[PDB]
């Protein structure tokens, strides 16, 4: 489940994160924008 | 957990 409007990167350092262009954010949190 | 990489820099 990925929301169109952020890019995501699942890094093997044991943490995946989503970047929102709409709010300018880098976060572990699952995007609510998605619904 | 060591935190997030800076915002909007995405190597694809």
């Amino acid at each position: 489940g990925l929301p169109s409007g952020w890019e995501e990167r699942k890094d093997a350092k044991g943490r995946t994160y989503y970047v929102n262009h709409n709010n300018r954010t880098t976060t572990w949190t699952r995007p609510i924008m998605q619904l | 957990e060591t935190p997030p990489p800076g915002y909007l820099s995405e190597d694809g």
